[PDB]
RNA sequence: UGGCCGUUUUCGUUGU
């Protein structure tokens, strides 16, 4: 429900606040959240 | 002018601290010391560069 | 409201403004005193009168 | 009789010297070892003993007969303030520097050790050895609510009620005497072997809650 | 290597035995910075990783101890601490990896590093400045003082280049006030001054002829002779090495009653050592010390004769800049002494049990690591418990508001002159600065004029071994002072090295 | 206006009298005696 | 009362004690100790030293900048805040 | 370190276990007894650290009744009390007991 | 609780990148256990009330000591207007 | 630059001292210039 | 269902 993205291998996955904070696929210890889904606006000004 | 100095020197003989006065007599180049408990006194010539420390050290050397 | 501001306000001779600027726009407080000793020690309970 | 052992002038003198704080015992033992090693050497340490009393923290006394004897008894010690701060002791005060200086059953006592620190109690039974004294406390138990403690997360206190422990969580031995997880519970009161070092029997000032309860 | 040995002893009598524990310090081992997570997983760490995770680019250090036992009836690679590494230095990951990998490693190829990281804050060291060591300077004191000229010298051992002692020669007396113009010297570890003649005699030159010839190299300068004459007048009560030394030891700031037994040797110690330590510390070399004293007093008098100008305390050639190197060196020395005393104490309360210590429960590497971390974290350049009385502001958060700003921030300087008392000599510019500091850059406000910046071709000496230098000089006919006398070599050229007199020569130009 | 109702009359300060405190004065004014170094009774709220 | 010596909540739930409160507590401790000397062995020297210590507490409690002698500190080593400091200087009560 | 109740000598428990009391092992039987006997005769608690090296004329040594007891660390005050067996055995052998706790 | 709003957080308490933030808005909701229900206290990290923009890049990693350790890089662009500063 | 930086603070200090000194002098109705206590410094301000 | 709580002390950098 809360996706993520690795900083070394850049493969997406999720966690439920109980798994240790590690990349599932490459084990890296630096991650970022991904963009929300609500819509983004700009007035281009 | 004679100065009576109640210096913190201890006396060898009377086992008391601050019971020693290293008086200064530069007029005739003489050393005087007064004790307060055993009242012993030490005499020695003193020059312009001598100081109560020097008199005390010479007294110690004389006593031994 | 630093020293020099107080001094300029005095020079312009505006009293009441300086009063309130240092009273109501700041730590406004009330106390009670005994008229004999003159001190603030009077133990008072307002609602209890 | 100790009254006919009172000191005299021919008894050795004593000087009380300051040393480094807390390491007074270290200086005392250094003095003992120097005296034992220099016993009979060509320059023996001219002392009779060295002693320290706990109430006189930081103060060290050496029994010698000359000031230089005290100096060399305290010389070679890093646990001593470098100052030769020593003061003579009066004849009456010589024995005052060696003076050595109320636990009854049913006596109200408080705890200081472990989780049950700060809890008043009643001393129940003192062991023959003379180091552990049983206490009567009001238990602080959680009835298996969070079992899956310290002196800061502890819930309140309340006398053991067997029904609550039965309902929530138990080997009944006698009427009111319950053995629950290694704890003795007599008539709802906590019983456990408490070390005498862990308890206070003197200078207890009862509180409001104690007046309400005790 | 400064204190390579720890020694204990045990005259255990219960059978008398002297048991000696001797621990020797050996080689130092340095490592590339490495991460160790709370999980025990370890991996080579990188700067960017550090910045992201508030780490510390640090290199754990291993030192070779050597535990030895010496009973007379009559170690390994030890982890000591973590030293932060300055990026792009030889011992940083980024020195390798070329440019292509940097892009992989997320570090801009432009950032020249040159700074440390701690808790993720890019701290930088502002190079400090200090007056040059092993140099003689003359200062006229204020009129309301019997002191008229002062010859201050701060001596520091060449090895390491660390302060040891500071000495002053004070020219007492006023103009027809104070009677004769006596010269009383000041020495370390004393509470009272000493006449010059007394120190001359106590150091080997007891007779007056040697004293005057050493001090004076211009006999016709009758003014020197008559101005030092009052010292001669009062320097007659002392006539030998021994009473002179006792006079020195009689004011040794030591205990009271060290008697002529040990006081003489106390004086001989305070004279051999603690005095002009940059020259020498062994016996049988008092000739050097006496010649140096003579030069010092000669220069002081010449300034007192107004035949030459007092050195400008703002002159830059007499100023030296401390870079990160020596600063870290001194801080490391302080932490090293603390660690050494820690080990000695643990030996004390663990050896009596005679339990073989593991050299692992004893050495608390936490000391060095925490000390360096906090020191660079707040810049309080000293131990935490002595926060006050501590040189502050020597480490600051680096400024990257733009590239040029960062470039400037890494060539900054500083002056430890404070601000209590404004004055203008320290703040103003000076002629010697030509081509070494920016005549244009400086901050505004309280610091205006203090904080400088090195010119665009500045360079800081790192030091070179003088032994080859002296070898060459010795290789080239230099004549030691032992063949020196005012009469003979009145036109030969004195030779100085690192501020210390080191010989005599007659035909210098070719040299 | 900020303060609630109070019965005491309101006036201004005219004189300030300096002078030390007679110990009996201090006793007359103090409302408690302080005897316990321990501020917090047993870390159970309700300071001693 | 605490009004004059409030405590500083370093991080919300974490509460640190005012230095003035610490000095008051230390004076109370020294006083209590001075009480419990005459009821036991009190070889003169100890009483004098303890008395001087109590005077030192009560002094630094009212001026930590007494000339000629070292100042009092916290466990942090920073000099204490005596009321004289609270009133003097640019930030004293008057000018502050 | 545990202080012998009678003489007050305090030495590491290993010393008493391997060598008994330096002075009282002849009458108390500490070296060749169980741990309970040694612990009761030598409790870990003591007070009044008195470093006595000379005792044949030391005033304090006579005061504490340690002039005959070999010089060393002696306990002025000791908490607790001996069991009945040790006291009765000591009284049997001519040794009337006096705890130093005072 | 604060006077601001919390809805912009995730279900787990962090705000997702790309969401616009305003003054007095909570961006990191942290809770502290209360020493003894209703035994928790707000420990949020509200946005500086004088700032606005859009959250850009949320980081979530362990510290040196193995606890969660977050970083939020909010962004916005500054339009020159009346009251700026400039220099040659 | 150094001269300006130094001068500003000293001028501020001097102005502070002066202002503190004369701060209480005012002009009453009688036309005389008195400080708080009632001392008279000028009988007619500025002599006009 | 109103009512409603966010540290200090240092040091630094700057600004006019
Ligand atoms: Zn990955
Ligand atoms: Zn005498
Ligand atoms: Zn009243
Ligand atoms: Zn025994």
């Amino acid at each position: 429900g809360v996706k993520y993205t690795c900083g070394a291998c850049a493969h997406n996955f999720s966690l439920n606040k109980s798994d240790p904070v590690r990349c599932k696929e490459c084990g890296h210890r630096v991650i970022y959240k991904a963009r929300t889904k609500r819509m983004i606006q700009f007035d281009a000004r | 002018i004679k100065q009576k100095l109640e210096t913190q020197f201890t006396c060898l003989f009377c086992n008391h601290d601050n019971s020693v006065v290293c008086t200064l007599d530069k007029k005739n180049s003489i050393g005087l010391l007064e004790c307060k408990k055993c009242n012993l006194s030490f005499q020695a010539p003193i020059n312009s560069l001598s100081q109560p420390i020097d008199i005390y050290s010479d007294w110690i050397d004389a006593c031994e | 409201f630093g020293e020099m501001e107080r001094d300029c306000m005095i020079a312009h001779g505006a009293a009441g403004f300086l009063k309130e600027r240092l009273m109501e726009a700041s730590d406004a407080f009330r106390v009670h005193v005994c008229g004999i000793c003159g001190l603030m020690s009077v133990i008072a309970n307002l609602k209890k009168n | 009789p100790q009254r006919l052992l009172i000191p005299t002038v021919d008894d050795p003198g004593i000087w009380g010297v300051k040393v480094r704080l807390g390491k007074e015992k270290d200086v005392v033992r250094q003095i003992l070892k120097k005296k034992l090693a220099r016993e009979g050497t060509k320059n023996p340490l001219e002392i009779y003993s060295a002693f320290q009393r706990d109430s006189f923290k930081g103060h060290v006394y050496i029994e010698a007969r000359k000031a230089e004897a005290i100096n060399d008894a305290l010389k070679g010690n890093v646990n001593v303030f470098s100052n030769n701060s020593k003061f003579l002791v009066g004849i009456v005060e010589y024995k005052d520097l060696l003076r050595p200086v109320k636990l009854t059953r049913g006596s109200y006592v408080r705890v200081k050790n472990g989780k049950f620190k700060g809890d008043l109690a009643q001393v129940d039974e003192v062991l023959e050895n003379g180091l552990e004294a049983r206490l009567k406390l009001v238990p602080r138990l959680d009835y298996g609510k969070d079992l899956s403690y310290t002196s800061k997360f502890r819930p309140a206190q309340r006398l053991f009620s067997e029904a609550e422990a039965r309902v929530h969580e138990i080997r009944r031995d006698r009427d009111g005497f319950v053995t629950y997880g290694g704890e003795e519970y007599y008539e709802g009161f906590l019983y456990k072997t408490f070390r005498l070092q862990n308890l206070i029997v003197n200078s207890i000032n009862p509180t409001l809650n104690e007046l309400s309860l005790f | 290597w400064e204190e390579p040995r720890l020694i204990l002893d045990q005259p255990a009598q219960h059978d008398n035995i002297n048991k000696r524990y001797e621990i020797r310090f050996g080689k130092i081992y340095l490592s590339r910075p490495t991460m160790t997570e709370a999980d025990g997983t370890t991996h080579a760490m990188f700067p960017q990783e550090a910045r992201l995770r508030n780490l510390t680019y640090s290199s754990p250090v291993y030192l070779d101890m050597e535990k030895s036992m010496f009973t007379s009836i009559d170690g390994n690679k030890v982890h000591i601490g973590k030293v932060p590494i300055m990026l792009r230095s030889k011992f940083c990951s980024l020195r390798t990896l070329d440019e292509v990998d940097l892009y992989k490693m997320k570090e801009c190829p432009y950032d020249m590093g040159g700074y440390f990281v701690i808790n993720g804050s890019e701290k930088v060291l502002i190079a400090q400045e200090r007056s040059a060591a092993n140099i003689v300077q003359v200062f006229k004191k204020a009129a309301p003082s019997p002191i008229s000229h002062v010859a201050e010298i701060r001596s520091a051992l060449e090895k390491g280049s660390r302060l040891i002692s500071t000495m002053q020669i004070k020219l007492y007396g006023r103009e027809d006030k104070g009677t004769g113009r006596t010269i009383k010297a000041t020495l370390p570890y004393v509470k009272q001054d000493i006449p010059i003649v007394i120190v001359f005699r106590a150091l080997g030159v007891v007779p007056d002829g040697e004293i005057l010839q050493h001090i004076c190299y211009d006999e016709n300068d009758w003014q020197m002779l008559e101005m030092l004459k009052p010292c001669i007048e009062e320097g007659f009560v002392i006539q030998d090495k021994e009473v002179a030394l006792d006079f020195i030891g009689r004011r040794g700031s030591a205990a009271l009653g060290i008697r002529r037994e040990k006081r003489i040797q106390y004086a001989k110690d305070i004279l051999q050592k603690e005095l002009l330590p940059h020259i020498t510390q062994e016996e049988g070399f008092e000739t050097r010390k006496t010649f140096f004293l003579g030069y010092m007093v000669n220069r002081l008098l010449l300034c007192a004769l107004e035949r030459k100008d007092q050195d400008d305390r703002d002159h830059f050639g007499k100023k030296r800049l401390d870079l990160a190197g020596p600063l870290l060196a001194n801080l490391f020395r302080i932490l090293f002494r603390k660690l050494t005393r820690e080990i000695y104490r643990y030996m004390q309360r663990c050896i009596e049990t005679d339990r073989d210590f593991n050299l692992n429960l004893a050495v608390k590497s936490t000391t060095i690591t925490s000390g360096l971390k906090y020191s660079l974290a707040t810049g309080n350049w000293g131990e935490q418990k002595k926060a006050m009385s501590s040189r502050a502001g020597v480490s600051q958060v680096l400024n990257r508001y733009t590239y040029s700003s960062t470039l400037s921030h890494l060539r900054r300087t500083n002056t430890p002159i404070g601000r209590d008392g404004k004055l203008a000599k320290p703040r103003q510019l000076h002629n010697t600065h030509w081509g070494l500091v920016c005549p244009a850059e400086t901050p505004e406000g309280q610091a205006c004029g203090l904080v400088k910046n090195l010119s665009l071709l500045s360079g800081i000496s790192i030091g070179s071994p003088s032994e080859p230098i002296i070898n060459f000089l010795e290789e080239w006919g230099m004549e030691p002072l032992e063949d020196y006398d005012p009469a003979q070599h009145t036109k030969s050229t004195r030779i100085f090295v690192n501020g210390v007199w080191t010989g005599i020569h007659r035909d210098p130009s070719m040299l | 206006s900020q303060f609630p109702y109070s019965s005491a009359p309101l006036r201004s300060v005219k004189e300030v009298q300096f002078g030390l405190l007679s110990p009996e004065e201090i006793r007359a004014i103090s409302v408690v005696k302080i005897e316990y170094p321990e501020i917090m009774d047993e870390s159970r709220q309700r300071p001693r | 009362p605490p009004q004059v010596r409030p405590s500083i909540a370093m991080d919300e739930t974490t509460q640190g004690q005012d230095d003035l409160t610490h000095k008051l507590s230390d004076i109370l401790k020294a006083n209590i100790n001075v009480q419990k000397l005459e009821m036991d062995g009190s070889p003169q020297h100890i009483i004098n030293e303890v008395e001087q210590l109590l005077q030192f507490h009560v002094a630094t409690y009212m001026d930590n900048d007494i000339a000629g002698q070292p100042q009092a500190l916290q466990k942090s080593g920073r000099p204490v805040k005596a009321i004289r400091a609270r009133l003097k200087g640019k930030e004293g009560r008057l000018r502050g | 370190e545990r202080a012998c109740m009678l003489c007050g000598i305090v030495l590491p428990g290993r010393v008493f276990m391997q060598n008994g009391c330096p002075n009282c092992d002849s009458v108390l039987n500490l070296r060749d007894s169980d741990q309970a006997t040694v612990n009761e005769c030598t409790s870990s608690s003591f007070e009044g650290l008195v470093a006595v090296g000379d005792n044949e004329h030391s005033w304090v040594a006579k005061w504490l009744r340690v002039d005959r007891f070999q010089p060393g660390l002696y306990a002025v005050r000791v908490d607790g009390r001996l069991p009945s067996d040790i006291v009765a055995a000591l009284e049997q052998y001519g040794v009337y007991y006096r705890p130093r706790d005072g | 609780l604060k006077h601001g709003t919390y809805e912009k957080l995730d279900e787990d308490g962090l705000i997702a990148p790309g969401v616009r933030v305003s003054g007095d808005d909570i961006i990191i909701g942290k809770t502290t256990p209360i020493p003894p229900y209703h035994t928790k206290r707000d420990a949020s990290t509200p946005l500086r009330s004088t700032e606005n923009g859009i959250v850009d890049q949320v980081l979530l990693t362990t510290n040196q000591e193995g606890l969660k350790f977050v970083k939020v890089r909010m962004r916005t662009t500054k339009v020159p207007q009346i009251g700026d500063k400039f220099a040659s | 630059l150094i001269d300006t930086a130094v001068k500003t603070a000293e001028t501020g200090y001097i102005q502070r001292r002066l202002v503190k000194a004369l701060e209480d002098i005012m002009v009453h109705y009688d036309g005389t210039t008195r400080n708080s206590l009632g001392d008279i410094i000028q009988f007619l301000y500025g002599e006009d």
